[PDB]
This record gives structure tokens, C-alpha cells and sequence, in this order.
């Protein structure tokens, strides 16, 4: 909705770690 | 002695009875009346009358010199307010508000419409008996709560005030449609197992031929009120199917009808019907005046919108400045959210003497099935093709199968609206789009019109009724 | 609307003007191009209800008089507006306290109360000459005790263009007099620049210095007019040797105003006014552009103003740069600089 | 229907305790 | 210049940063002398991680404020007020013109520094009417506006901004225009608008004074994430690269250059890098919003908005690779957008194709028309009812 | 009463179209000269009649007010209708047509006078609203001069060319005289023109038999000639 | 000088390869397209999708396949945005309504 903030910071970090392997 | 309490309590009330009885007895110039009565006559009389000059007041001295000493219950409960005989639960002002000396002061003088108490010993040789009685009886109930009066008064304003009007004209039962609804708020606060119905019901019938809606409407609302207590679904199921509820009543009326429509039908599952009630409930409230009705109608609204399938908005808890009390029903807003089941659980039973209070604590054990619901939902209309194990690990479900069935009893009913197909093991959406190809939009509209169609013959009508009251009204 | 199928026919109706009412109980009105007519008086007026030059409402039935009409157009609005003046106030020249004090003592008092120069003598003003070069808001203080009295500023540029009346100077007395007399008061103000003629400047040294000559001698002496005056003539010019000797002569010159040539003063309140309205950057001073001018006209003043935004606006920036006021004023000033050894002109 | 609402909501008091008075007056008025 | 400290307390306030933060923004009061705006900060913020004293709060903040700090803040702070006092006392008795508007000036950046409002609210007021050099006034309304901010009260702010409105067209200064600019689109974040606040903000990167302002190259990286929330990706992009922008300010820009170029390029595996680092540097060292969601939100569906208007299907495949950000969290952070409706599309995950349903034609429209109805058509049959009763 | 507002209804068209004759054609063209009340009002004919009217209901009446061209009725006597100031128009254009042999481009010099000619013709038709922000003393008429044969009128069509914009030659020889009154009336006209069909330029070549200095006017002819001269100046204060 | 120009050049250049490969081809070889601009395939596909969303053909790249396809798509139509617009308006109007309506209550 809205506050999404508190998780996005959660959501950045893991989506690097997906982010490094994963890309091309 | 007080000339505050003589001057102020007298007046106020004598001009507000006069115009109304007699206007309506006249003509139909109702849309006008119940403008003047909800906002003004309450407030008037509430708060600037409890510090005067003595203690308390709302207004019991037209009840005692405009009284006329009818066969009402107005006496009656007279006595407790002040001392004639008994005492009662509130005491005497001898401040000149006194029923121990009787035919004190009256600044009103004479004019039968007015009413006026030495004048006349008895109303009975004419049909207006039921009307001032009415009237009286009407300024009583309201103030009974309120200076914490309890035991006897409470319950002969229940049984008895329903004796007092059920034969009757328009007139007089456009009167007494206010004098059952001031009665309304008192009864929702005390429950009793009593049984006040019969008189309910028996009056409800002969007066629908007799004429008049208002009186119809508010005998509805007391009555479902009557079953809350009792707490038995079946006898309240009964009565809001039946009813449809017309229109003309004051505002303040419509909003107590809808806020326990709404909290009955949602218990079944039928968050449906009930979240539109709610919705309006809230909107429908006053200003100010309103506000310790409107915070317990926030409580239930918030719950009865969660239910369907929707999340309601965070802002809302926070704006009213009732926050803090928000704070759970925003907590299970977020449980609801994330489709967690342990945040869900544990909040439910710590805030669970907070939610038993308001009422809702009913509702609330419905709405764990919401939490994995919305969830679920919520993702399958995102994205359409997901596997069947993603959404058990995101819900935090047991089984693919867990989330299969929850799919299942919802597909009947249209909530998540999806299907499952186990030919690898998914859950695939119905969605498909291009609607302007088809006929389909043309329906869509069609009913949106027909439905605003009657409301603007309505809108025409109403509109010119209140000036044209005020124009036909006599003025200075 | 049934019945106004019946009611929009008639034989039409008009606004006509009466030229005279007549004590014959019959009224004459001339439809504006057509010729004249007399009908009877009607119900509706009588002849203490229809009086000399009032324009009326008619029933084209019969050309009879309807009602009086109460629209009145006035010739001396007509010509203040054609021309334009943008009126002022003492504020703009402000701080020149002698300045203004004078301008009301003339116009202001003998106008508004008759009595006060009853009893210091001299007959009501007559001549008025304000002399001397334009850019030191000498226009602006006239215009703001006219406004006030409720006089109309009537202005006239050295133009015989804007008599109308016969449109030729010399009846320019006559014709403006009975006028500005019927709707009075007025003050008629004649700036002599003089810019005309080549034929006309041997003939007075003005074509308009003719007529105000003919105007300043018979107007004086006019009727009671002269101790009674109260439509002034007041005169204003460029410079004193474009003048004659007939209005420079003291008898018929009540005061006499003396404006010198523009000053620091004067340019320094006008730029400041001006730049409200205009934008600004750091680093301007209007101090530097009002020293440097020799000034000499109405014109240049406000010119500085205008020349120092446009330049700004052919950029396309929206802060007034630093220079644009630099430009204006460098222009200006070289043209104006320059006269004294050889003659020029800002204008052709 | 909502502007007429508003001007009938502030009227409404005012009107309505007047009318006990003009009601008197006319009665009387009436027969002269 | 009293600007400096907000940015700083900003700095512990945000959840990109935390405890040593506070040695930093301890520094600031002592060399300005806006002591007492620091210590009217601590309650502004209603802790979220601040107080650095010795007087309270000593391991809390594990920084704390200095012997020599403390007495030059009561020095300072009683200074200012009692010379407010006696000025605005000798100033009533003598002229209007000259003697109350130089008095308030005097004290007035003084005044500011401080932020004591209430000392502020009678002074400042009086200056105004009386016209003297132009640009002058117009630098003084400024003060008075930086002592409403630093509380964040909503209606001192406003009362605040509306005296400098008459003024500034009336002066006509560009350069001092540009100023007022900044101080309401501070005030517009701290309501929540973001939106607001980045229409006022693109408009001063123009002509820029560095003085009632902190500095230059902070501003420009701040205008460029805020013009961003705001705007989409065409015209902003072309403003800031193949404009002036990065040219003249010699880099400071490249977080948030980064994060737009990747749009442009259709190469979305340099929007997912781009974005912890202007998170960090650009948004968040915000005393008045550090508030990434609206940031985060509105770009994140500007990246998918584009490739959805180009192609009518796609592959799954060819998502995850030009993101780079795996299959579940690109689904995960799509389940908000479409439920919100700021974009409409879908992943058939098990079988690997996106259908994409276009914004073109009567259709989407359709769609659209009923939404808006649905609420107008609730809110009606509340209305119509009220209104008859 | 119920079915009677019906009935009602359709006598109203019944009316509506019974009135409509009337109406229409013979129609007068005036210029609406002054209002004395918003139910008759004052207009004046152009073979110089100034008529009281009735003003029939089909139109506004606050929209009636202002000074442009107007309906009137011979002897049905109704304010019918309004129409635009645009109307009243015998003045011919050339926006580009029979194109002078100069541009801006087909030219490089006279480079002085490039700014001088750019600021004063091509500013306010590409963008008004930059001209208004400055805040400025605007100048009535702006004036050209030199000797003949320096470019002056060249350099203002060459820029015309470059904008594109309507022109349109705006001289004495426009302006006809045949009866009294028409004079100074064919000068509101060519105004009103203007205005409506912008972006444009009025240019006045000579300015030389438009403006004279001798007015004898005891001569029908002569006082048109001065009549002319002062409608110019007043339409130019506005524009 | 040079920058804006050959920015205009580059542009233009692509817009005639682009037109005449739509215009009698709808689902046009995406080899075609590459061919006839001179780029590589993945090039030529990368540097349309800017394009599309500028809508300087009013077509869509079909990924599905890998065509690209022209149709008649136009953005949206007069009496639909419009209205949009309008419905949105009422919204906001309704709720001052809701406001007003208190008053009554």
C-alpha cells in the first residue's frame, strides 16, 4: 500500500545476491 | 433559585413541540422537522444545560410545567429526576426546578399549541393524547442514561413507552417516531434476556395502515437491538430480510440501523452486503456529537472491509485520533497482508478484551480465513500461472494441497476467483480482456443508469419540499 | 412568448434628440439623420419634462416621445479618452513640496469654492501658464487635481484634430466653451508643443498658439466671466520662445509656473516605480542611470523603463540583466547629449 | 439539491419558533 | 547556511545510517552557532536515534556534546533574545521608516540561526511594509521562513511562506526567487509530496545562489532524484545527460544518472545496481521524508512500464536476464503494482510467457472508466440518501 | 396541473417556431453602442439611425454589452441576435501572397537593424507570454524612421516572411470615403480584424494623407479626412 | 552545431530504413529488418523499443515470435480520454458533497 520502505531495504539486499549469480 | 433553569429549560422545548405538532397535524412538512431536531434540539438541550446554575439539566421543567399531567410514563420517570414522592436516582434542585412545590414560575403564558400545564388538567377529549405524550416521554428517555439513573426507569421506557402510542393518526405517530428512537440509544447500551417484543411487533402492524414511515423505521432499529442481547442469530436473520428500510427518518437514525445491519449479517459470511452497510454507517454519523458512536462503528468497519478479501488503508486508523485503540485492527490489517497465520493468532487473543468490548470479537474469529485468503488472491490476479508449491511456502501453509482446497470453496462463491489445475500442478486465473468486442459493457451501464434513475426522480422531488415548508411557515 | 408574436410589431422605435422644447406645448426632436419633426406633447412628458439637448427614447409609431432617456453621452469624456492621459498623483513627483503646493492653489481653490479668490481680488484664473520641459511630471500633477475637483482633463496636443465641433481653430473657442460650459466644470488643458505647420509657425509660432491667443483674450473678458471664470484655460508648453507676448503678458496671467529642465531627482522616482513591475538581478542601481541623463523630455523618462525590459525579452531571459538598464540609458543619454553643439531630435 | 439543503439546515430554527407568534397575530388580524 | 544542519540531522534519522552519525552533525551547531536549532531538532525528530549530550543520553548515542559547546549555546541563545528585547522596545518610540525595520534586521540572522519562533513571530512581521531597497527585503522573509522547517509544525511553515509570495514578484529578483523555491519544496516533502515539492525543484537548478542555501553540488543531485519520483523516463533522461547538467558540475550526478540511463538503453541490469547507491547518497540524508517508498515505487514500475508498452508477449526468460534480479522477486515486486493498478501485465510462471495487455484503443479505457465509477456510484447512494432526509 | 405542465411544454415550441419568422431576415446590421437596461437597449445602424430595441430572448444578455457587431429588426424592432466584432470587414490581406523580393534569410545584411526589427515585430506573436511576465510602460505605436530607401518597411515584411504570419497593408487607400460617418468606422474595422485573426501585423506605409496637419472641415470630404485620423489613435492605445 | 545535427541525422536515418520495412509488411522477418537497416538483429530490436514508446510508427515488436508487427493501434481515442478526465473530476466533487452534507446531520 504504502510503508514500504522498511521492507525494501530487506528486499535490495537479497535481490543483489539473486541479482550477481542469475545475470547475463 | 435559579432563573437559568426556569427560563432556558421551558422555552427551548415549548417552541420546538408547538411547531412540530401542529405543523404536522397541518401538512406534510416533514424534511424540515427533522433537520431542526436532530442537530439542534439534542445539542441545545445536552451540553450547555448540565452546568447552569444547578446540577444537571437536560430538559426535565417541561416535563413538569408543559407536562399536563397526562397518563404517560412522563410523570414517572419525572419523579425520579426530581422529588415528589420518591426521591428516585437523581436528586431535587431547589433551585427552582422543584416537583416538591409544583405551579412554580413559567415564562410561557397561554396558548393550547404551545402546551401549557395549569391550563389543562388532561388532554383526553380530543386525538391529540397520543401525540404529547409522546412528546414528554421523549425528553425523559434521553437524559435517563446520561445522570446514571438505572433499575426501574430503564425498563418501563420499553414495555411501557410502547403502550403509549399504537393507536394512532400521521400525526401522531410522526411524534412519536422520535420519541422511540431517543429511547434507541439508551437500549443498546443494557442488555437484558427481558422480553420487551411483543408490544414491538403488535404496534408495528396497526400503524403502517394508520399512516406513517418514520415510526415504522425506528421500531426496526430498537428491535434488532433486542436480539443482539439475547444474542441469537436466528430471530435478527429473520427480521432484516424482511425489511428493506424506506427513507423517511432523520439522519443520525439511518447511520444505528445500518452499523447493526452491518455487524449481524457478517458472523454467516456475508461480508458481501454487510461492508456496504458499514461503509455508509460511518458517513451517515453528525459531527461532534456523534463521535463515541462513531469510533465503535470505525472498529467494526475496518473488520467487516478485511473480511471480503480487501485490506483496508493504514491511513484510516491513524487519522480519527482514536489510534491507539486502532492499533490492533491495523496490526490485523498486516497479518492479513503478509498471509502469516502466528502474527494473526497471537494478536486476536492479546487485544482480545479490547475487541470483545467493542463488539467485534465475533467477526474477528472469521477473519482468520481471510489471512491465507487474500493472500493467495492476491497473487494468482498479479500473476496468472504460479505453482502450487510457491504459493504453500509463501502463505506458510502445509501442503499444496492446503492451498488447493482453500481455492476450492472460494471458486463457488467468486472471491479468489481462480482455478487449479493438477496437470503439472498449478494454479492457472480464469482472466482473459477485450470486452469492447462484445455486448457485455453495454450491461455494465445499463444498470449503473437504471439504478441512478430512480434517485434523480427522487433528487427533483425532495429538493424543492424544505423551502416551500419554510415559505408556507409563518414568519417574522 | 404566445403574446410577443404580437407585441415585437410596430412601426419600430428610435433614439432621437431634442433640439429645443418649445412653450407650445408641441416638442421638437431630430432623428439623428433624418430631418427634423414636431409632434405633440405625449402623456408621458409635458414641457417641464423635456428641456434643451437631451437625447430621448422614441415610438417610431408616430415618432412620439416615449420616455426621457437616461443615457446622456457628454463631449468632454469623449475627448479626455481618444487622446489618453494616465492619471497620477503627487506621490510620483513626491518630495518637491513646493512643486505640487502650487499647482493646487490655482486650480484646486478658485474651482471648488469661487468665494476664496472673491476675497483676494484677482478674477478667477484665466491664464494658467505651466512652462517649461516635459520629464518632470509637470502633466501628471494637473491631471491629479482634476481628477479630484471633478473636472474634465481635456486634452489637446497642439491638435485642432481633436475639435470636432466645426474642426478648425478660431471657432475653437466658441463651440468648446458653450460644451464644456453646459457639463462644467472643465479644465482644458492645452499643451502648446507646436510641431505644426511650416506656414502655421509664422502665424503665431503655432497653429495652436493662434487659438489660444483668440481663446485667452475673449474668454477673459466673456460675459461675466473673467471675475466669475470657473472653466479654466490653462496653458502648457515645451519652452517660453514658442510663445506670444500675448499670453506672456502679466495681466492676463494669474500665475505663472516655472518647471526647470529634467533633474536626478525627478528620474530617480520614476525608474523606482517602474521597477516593481520589472524584474531585477543583483547589482543595479538606478542611481547611476538618473545621474548620468541630461534628460529632456516626457518621453525619454519612461523610455529608459521600456528599453531596459524589451532588451531583456529579444534575449529571452527572464531577470532584467545588469546591462539592458546600461543600453537603455547609454542610447538615451548620447542622443540627447549631443544637441547642444548640433541640432537633432529623437524623432522624425 | 445539496444548496438548497444547506440554506434549509440554518433557516430552520429560526423559522420554525416564529411561527407560533405570527400564527396569533393573524388570527386576530384577520377580523379587522 | 542554517540549511547545512537540517541536511545533517538528517543524516542519523535515516535507515541507511545510524550511530556515528550524530559525531558529524554535533559539529555543525558549535561553529555556526545554531546551537539552539540543533537541540530544537532533537524534538522535532521525537527519537529516531538522537540527543548527542553529556547532559542526557551519554552511551545512547555514544557521542555527546562538549564542556566549551554547552556554554556557548546558552551564550549565544540569551544573547540573541536580549538584544530581540531591548530593540524591540528603543524601536516603538523613534521613527517607523528607518529605526524598526534596521533594528529586526539586526537581529534577524541572529534570530534565525537560533529559530526561537517566538521571538520571531513579533519581529519579523513589522520589517516588510515599508519599502526600502527591494532585494533586501525579500532576503529577510527567507529567515523567517528557516525557523518554521525546523520544527516541522505544519501551520507555522505555511503562515510563513505566504509573506514572502506578495513579496517576491514585487521585487522581481530571479536570483532570490530561486530561494523561495527551495524552502516550499522542503515543506512539500514534509507533508508527504514528493510531487509537489519536485515541480519547484527542477525549476531552481537554473540560476542558483549558494548563500541561505548549503551548497551547489548537494542541491543538483537532489533536484534530479526528486524531478525523477515525479516524472518519467523521456523528458528527464534527455535534461540530465544530453543537457548541461553533468557537463558543468564536473560529476556529482552519476547514482542517479545511472538509474534513468538504464531505461533509455533497454538494458535493465544497470537499473537494478543503480539503485542502493542513489538510495544512500541522494535520497536519504533527509531530515524531511527518508521516505524510499515513493522513490523505489515509482521507479520500479517506470522500468517495467516501458517494456510492457513495447511488446505484446514476452518470455519470462527475457525478463529475469535484462533485469538480472531473479524469477520469484521479479513476480514478488510486480504482485503490488498490478493489485494497485499502476501497471497490467502477467507472468504464466510455469509455462515461462508474460502476456501484456496494451494501453491503446477504447479497451483499457473501458476498463478504466468503470473504476472511477464503481466509488463515484458508492459515494452517490450515501449522498442521495443524507441529502433527502 | 400534472398534465397540464405538459401541454404546457409543447406550446412553447409551438410559440418558439411562430417567433422564429419574425426573427429571421430582414435584418439590419448595427454596432452595439451602450446598454440601458438588460431588456431593451440602445444600438446604432450603419446608415447612422440610432435605434431603442427590445432584446429578444434566444441569446444571453451579459454577453451583450461589449462593442462588436449586433442584429436590430427594421420594424419588428428586436435586438435578434449578437454577432462577432470580426464582422464588418472590406479591407483585403495578403499574409504572404505576391511575395516581396526580400527575406531575412535572403538577406545577410543590415545586421544593426536585425535586432531592431526582431524585438518589435517577432516577439509578441511567438510568445506573448514571455512579454507579459517582464512587466513593461508599453509604447502606443512604435515608429520606423531614417530616410526612404534605408530598408525600413523592407526589414519589417522580410521578418514577417521569416515568422509566418498573416500581413496585411493597412493604408490610406483602403479607407473609403462615399457617404459621412463611414470614414472613421472603416478604421474600427480593420482593428477588429486584426485582433481576430491573429498572429498578424497591421503596417501603415504612409501615414501621410491618414494624418494631415490642415483640417478645414467645412467640407464633407475634408471632415472624414479628420474623423480618420482619430479613430486611428484611439483603436492604437488599445491594440 | 554538429551535435544537434547529426543527433537530427541519425534519427531520420533510422525512421526511412524503418518506414518502407512496416509499410507493406505486417509480421515482417525480423532478418528483413536487419538487412535492410544494416545492424545486427539484436541491435536493430533494442533500439526499436525506445522508438515504440515514443510511438513513432505505432507499431509492437512481437518477442513471441520475433516479428515485428505495424497495425492501426491508435492511443486511445477523443471521447473515452476525455471523459476520463471528466469522471475523475466528479470524484473530488462528490467528497466536498460528502463534507457539506455533514452539516444536515
Amino acid at each position: 500500500n504504502v510503508e514500504d520502505d522498511f521492507s525494501n531495504q530487506l528486499r535490495a539486499e537479497l535481490e543483489k545476491h539473486g541479482y550477481k549469480m542469475e545475470t547475463s | 433559585p435559579a432563573p437559568q433553569d426556569v427560563e432556558m429549560k421551558e422555552e427551548a422545548a415549548a417552541g420546538s413541540g408547538s411547531a412540530g405538532e401542529g405543523d404536522g397535524k397541518a401538512a406534510a412538512t416533514e424534511h424540515s422537522q427533522r433537520e431542526l431536531d436532530t442537530v439542534t434540539l439534542e445539542d441545545i438541550k445536552e451540553h450547555v444545560r448540565q452546568l447552569e446554575k444547578a446540577v444537571s439539566g437536560k430538559e426535565p421543567r417541561f416535563v413538569l410545567r408543559a407536562l399536563r399531567m397526562l397518563p404517560s410514563t412522563s410523570r414517572r420517570l419525572n419523579h425520579y429526576v426530581l422529588y415528589k414522592a420518591v426521591h428516585g436516582f437523581f436528586t431535587s434542585n431547589n433551585a427552582t426546578r422543584d416537583f416538591l412545590l409544583p405551579f412554580l414560575e413559567e415564562p410561557m403564558d397561554t396558548e393550547a399549541d404551545l402546551q401549557f400545564r395549569p391550563r389543562t388538567g388532561k388532554a383526553a377529549s380530543a386525538p391529540l393524547l397520543p401525540e404529547v405524550e409522546a412528546y414528554l416521554q421523549l425528553l425523559m428517555v434521553i437524559f435517563l442514561m446520561n445522570s446514571k439513573r438505572y433499575k426501574e426507569a430503564q425498563k418501563i421506557s420499553d414495555d411501557l413507552m410502547q403502550k403509549i402510542s399504537t393507536q394512532n393518526r400521521r400525526a401522531l405517530d410522526l411524534v412519536a417516531a422520535k420519541c422511540y428512537y431517543y429511547h434507541a440509544r439508551v437500549y443498546e447500551f443494557l442488555d437484558k434476556l427481558d422480553v420487551v417484543r411483543s408490544f414491538l411487533h403488535a404496534r408495528l402492524r396497526t400503524a403502517t395502515l394508520r399512516h406513517d414511515a418514520d415510526g415504522q423505521a425506528t421500531l426496526l432499529n430498537l428491535l434488532l437491538r433486542n436480539y443482539l442481547h439475547y444474542s441469537l442469530y436466528d430471530q435478527a436473520e429473520k427480521l432484516v430480510s424482511k425489511s428493506v428500510f424506506p427513507e423517511q427518518a432523520n439522519n443520525n437514525e439511518w447511520a444505528r440501523y445500518l452499523y447493526y445491519t452491518g455487524r449481524i449479517k457478517a458472523i454467516q459470511l456475508e461480508y458481501s452486503e454487510a461492508r456496504r452497510t458499514m461503509t455508509n454507517a460511518l458517513r451517515k454519523a453528525p459531527q461532534h456529537t456523534a463521535v463515541g458512536f462513531k469510533q465503535t462503528v470505525h472498529k467494526l468497519l475496518i473488520v467487516v472491509e478485511l473480511l471480503l478479501g480487501e485490506i483496508p488503508d493504514r491511513l484510516q486508523f491513524r487519522q480519527p485520533s482514536l489510534k491507539r485503540s486502532l492499533m490492533p485492527y491495523f496490526l490485523l490489517t498486516q497479518a492479513v497482508r503478509t498471509g502469516n497465520l502466528a502474527k494473526f493468532n497471537q494478536v486476536l487473543d492479546q487485544f482480545g478484551e479490547k475487541f470483545q468490548t467493542d463488539g467485534t470479537y465475533t467477526l474477528i474469529i472469521r477473519l482468520r480465513h481471510n489471512v491465507i485468503k487474500t493472500g493467495v488472491r492476491m497473487i494468482s490476479l498479479s500473476y496468472s500461472r504460479i505453482s502450487l508449491a510457491d504459493i504453500a511456502q509463501k502463505l506458510q501453509l502445509d501442503s499444496p494441497e492446503d492451498a488447493e482446497f482453500i481455492v476450492a470453496k472460494a471458486i463457488r462463491d467468486g472471491v479468489i476467483e481462480a482455478s487449479i489445475n493438477h496437470e503439472k500442478g498449478y494454479v492457472q486465473s480464469k482472466e482473459m480482456i477485450d470486452i469492447y468486442s462484445t455486448r457485455e459493457p453495454q450491461l455494465a451501464f445499463h444498470q449503473r443508469i437504471s439504478f441512478c434513475l430512480d434517485i434523480h426522480n427522487m433528487s427533483v422531488k425532495a429538493m424543492r419540499f424544505p423551502p416551500k415548508s419554510y415559505n408556507k411557515d409563518l414568519e417574522s | 412568448l404566445r403574446e410577443e408574436l404580437q407585441l415585437l410589431q410596430e412601426q419600430g422605435s428610435y433614439v432621437g434628440e431634442v433640439v429645443r422644447a418649445m412653450d407650445k406645448k408641441k416638442v421638437l426632436v431630430k432623428v439623428h439623420p433624418e430631418g427634423k419633426f414636431v409632434v405633440d406633447v405625449d402623456k408621458n412628458i409635458d414641457i417641464n419634462d423635456v428641456t434643451p439637448n437631451c437625447r430621448v427614447a422614441l415610438r417610431n409609431d408616430s415618432y412620439t416621445l416615449h420616455k426621457i432617456l437616461p443615457n446622456k453621452v457628454d463631449p468632454l469624456v469623449s475627448l479626455m479618452m481618444v487622446e489618453k492621459v494616465p492619471d497620477s498623483t503627487y506621490e510620483m513627483i513626491g518630495g518637491l513640496d513646493k512643486q505640487i503646493k502650487e499647482i493646487k492653489e490655482v486650480i484646486e481653490l478658485p474651482v471648488k469654492h469661487p468665494e476664496l479668490f472673491e476675497a483676494l481680488g484677482i478674477a478667477q484664473p484665466k491664464g494658467v501658464l505651466l512652462y517649461g520641459p516635459p520629464g518632470t511630471g509637470k502633466t501628471l500633477l494637473a491631471r491629479a487635481v482634476a481628477h479630484h475637483t471633478d473636472c474634465t482633463f481635456i486634452r489637446v496636443s497642439g491638435s485642432e484634430l481633436v475639435q470636432k465641433f466645426i474642426g478648425e481653430g478660431a471657432r475653437m473657442v466658441r463651440e468648446l466653451f458653450v460644451m464644456a460650459r453646459e457639463h462644467a466644470p472643465s479644465i482644458i488643458f492645452m499643451d502648446e508643443i507646436d510641431s505644426i505647420g511650416s506656414s502655421r509657425l509664422e502665424g503665431g509660432s503655432g497653429g495652436d498658439s493662434e487659438v489660444q491667443r483668440t481663446m485667452l483674450e475673449l474668454l477673459n473678458q466673456l460675459d461675466g466671466f473673467e471675475a466669475t471664470k470657473n472653466i479654466k484655460v490653462i496653458m502648457a508648453t515645451n519652452r517660453i520662445d514658442i510663445l506670444d507676448s500675448a499670453l506672456l503678458r502679466p495681466g492676463r496671467i494669474d500665475r505663472k509656473i516655472e518647471f526647470p529642465p529634467p533633474n536626478e531627482e525627478a528620474r530617480l522616482d520614476i525608474l523606482k516605480i517602474h521597477s516593481r513591475k520589472m524584474n531585477l538581478t543583483r547589482g543595479i542601481n538606478l542611481r547611476k542611470i538618473a545621474e548620468l541623463m541630461p534628460g529632456a523630455s516626457g518621453a525619454e523618462v519612461k523610455g529608459v523603463c521600456t528599453e531596459a525590459g524589451m532588451y531583456a525579452l529579444r534575449e529571452r531571459r527572464v531577470h532584467v540583466t545588469q546591462e539592458d538598464f546600461e543600453m537603455a540609458v547609454a542610447k538615451v543619454m548620447q542622443k540627447d547629449s549631443e544637441k547642444n553643439m548640433s541640432i537633432k531630435k529623437l524623432w522624425k | 439539491m445539496v444548496v438548497v439543503y444547506l440554506a434549509s439546515l440554518i433557516r430552520s430554527v429560526v423559522a420554525l419558533h416564529n411561527l407560533i407568534n405570527n400564527k396569533i397575530a393573524n388570527r386576530d388580524a384577520e377580523k379587522k | 547556511m542554517p540549511l547545512e544542519n537540517l541536511e545533517e540531522e538528517g543524516l542519523p534519522k535515516n535507515p541507511d545510517l545510524r550511530i556515528a552519525q550524530l559525531r558529524f552533525l554535533l559539529s555543525l551547531p558549535e561553529h555556526r552557532g545554531d546551537t539552539a536549532v540543533r537541540e530544537e531538532l532533537m524534538a522535532a525528530v521525537r527519537e529516531n536515534n538522537m540527543a548527542p549530550y553529556y547532559e542526557a543520553l551519554c552511551k545512547s548515542l555514544d557521542w555527546q556534546m562538549d564542556m566549551d559547546l554547552l556554554s556557548k549555546m546558552k551564550k549565544a541563545n540569551e544573547e540573541e533574545l536580549k538584544r530581540l528585547d531591548e530593540e524591540l522596545e528603543d524601536a516603538e518610540k523613534n521613527l517607523g521608516e528607518s529605526e524598526i525595520r534596521d533594528a529586526m534586521m539586526a537581529k534577524a540572522e541572529y534570530l534565525c540561526q537560533i529559530g526561537d519562533k517566538e521571538g520571531a513571530l513579533t519581529a519579523f512581521r513589522k520589517t516588510y511594509d515599508k519599502t526600502v531597497a527591494l532585494g533586501h527585503r525579500l532576503d529577510i522573509v527567507f529567515y523567517l521562513l528557516r525557523i518554521g522547517l525546523f520544527y516541522m509544525d505544519n501551520d507555522l511553515i505555511t503562515r510563513n511562506t505566504e509573506k514572502a509570495k506578495s513579496l517576491i514578484e514585487e521585487g522581481g529578483d530571479w536570483d532570490r526567487r530561486n530561494r523561495l523555491k527551495v524552502y516550499q519544496g522542503l515543506y512539500c516533502v514534509a507533508i508527504r509530496d514528493f510531487k509537489q515539492a519536485a515541480e519547484l525543484f527542477l525549476d531552481t537548478v537554473s540560476t542558483f545562489t549558494s548563500y541561505e542555501l548549503m551548497d551547489y553540488k548537494t542541491f543538483v543531485t537532489y533536484t534530479v532524484y526528486v524531478s525523477m519520483i515525479a516524472l518519467e523516463r523521456p523528458d528527464l533522461r534527455e535534461k540530465v545527460i544530453k543537457g548541461a547538467e553533468i557537463l558543468e558540475v564536473l560529476h556529482s550526478l552519476p547514482a542517479v544518472r545511472q538509474y534513468l540511463f538504464s531505461l533509455y538503453e533497454c538494458r535493465y541490469s544497470v537499473f537494478f545496481q543503480s539503485l542502493a547507491v542513489v538510495e544512500q547518497e541522494m535520497k536519504k540524508d533527509w531530515l524531511f521524508a527518508p521516505h524510499y517508498r515513493y522513490y523505489v515505487r515509482e521507479m520500479r514500475i517506470h522500468a517495467y512500464s516501458q517494456l510492457l508498452e513495447s511488446y505484446r508477449s514476452l518470455t519470462l526468460g527475457y525478463m529475469a536476464e535484462a533485469f538480472g534480479v531473479g524469477v520469484e522477486f521479479i513476480d514478488q515486486e510486480l504482485s503490488r503494482f498490478i493489485a494497485a493498478g499502476r501497471l497490467h501485465c502477467k507472468i504464466d510462471k510455469v509455462n515461462e510467457i508474460v502476456e501484456t495487455n496494451r494501453p491503446d484503443s477504447k479497451n483499457w479505457q473501458y476498463q478504466e472508466t468503470i473504476k472511477k465509477g464503481d466509488l463515484l456510484l458508492n459515494r452517490v447512494q450515501k449522498l442521495s440518501r443524507v441529502i433527502n432526509m | 396541473i400534472k398534465d397540464e405542465q405538459k401541454n404546457l411544454k409543447k406550446e412553447f415550441l409551438h410559440a418558439q417556431e411562430e417567433v422564429k419568422r419574425i426573427q429571421s431576415i430582414p435584418l439590419v446590421i448595427g454596432q452595439f453602442l451602450e446598454a440601458v437596461d438588460q431588456n431593451t437597449a440602445i444600438v446604432g445602424s450603419t446608415t447612422g439611425s440610432n435605434y431603442y430595441v427590445r432584446i429578444l430572448s434566444t441569446i444571453d444578455r451579459e454577453l451583450l454589452k461589449p462593442n462588436a457587431s449586433v442584429a436590430l429588426h427594421k420594424h419588428s424592432n428586436a435586438l435578434v441576435d449578437v454577432l462577432p466584432p470580426e464582422a464588418d470587414s472590406s479591407i483585403m490581406m495578403l499574409t504572404s501572397d505576391q511575395k516581396p523580393d526580400v527575406m531575412y534569410a535572403d538577406i545577410g545584411g543590415m545586421d544593426i537593424q536585425k535586432q531592431e526589427v526582431r524585438e518589435a515585430v517577432e516577439l509578441p506573436l511567438t510568445h506573448f507570454e514571455l512579454y507579459k511576465q517582464i512587466g513593461i510602460d508599453p509604447p502606443r505605436g512604435v515608429l520606423m524612421y531614417g530616410p526612404p530607401g534605408c530598408g525600413k518597411t523592407m526589414l519589417a515584411k522580410a521578418v514577417a516572411h521569416h515568422t509566418t504570419a498573416a500581413f496585411i497593408r493597412v493604408v490610406g487607400s483602403e479607407f473609403v470615403q462615399k457617404y459621412l460617418g463611414e470614414g472613421p468606422r472603416m478604421v474600427r474595422d480593420v482593428f477588429r480584424l486584426a485582433k481576430e485573426n491573429a498572429p498578424a501585423i497591421i503596417f501603415i506605409d504612409e501615414i501621410d494623407a491618414i494624418a494631415t496637419k490642415r483640417f478645414d472641415a467645412q467640407t464633407g470630404a475634408d471632415r472624414e479626412v479628420q474623423r480618420i485620423l482619430l479613430e486611428l489613435l484611439n483603436q492604437m492605445d488599445g491594440f | 552545431i554538429i551535435s544537434t545535427h547529426l543527433a537530427k541525422l541519425y534519427d531520420n536515418l533510422l525512421e526511412q530504413n524503418l518506414i518502407r520495412v512496416i509499410e507493406p509488411f505486417s509480421r515482417v522477418q525480423i532478418e528483413h529488418i536487419s538487412s535492410l537497416i544494416k545492424l545486427s538483429k539484436a541491435d536493430v530490436e533494442r533500439k526499436l523499443s525506445q522508438m515504440i514508446l515514443d510511438k513513432k510508427f505505432h507499431g509492437i515488436l512481437d518477442q513471441g515470435e520475433g516479428v515485428l508487427i505495424i497495425f492501426d493501434e491508435p492511443p486511445v481515442d477523443k471521447t473515452y480520454e476525455a471523459a476520463l478526465e471528466t469522471i475523475q473530476n466528479m470524484s473530488k466533487v462528490v467528497d466536498s458533497l460528502y463534507n457539506k452534507a455533514k452539516k444536515l446531520t
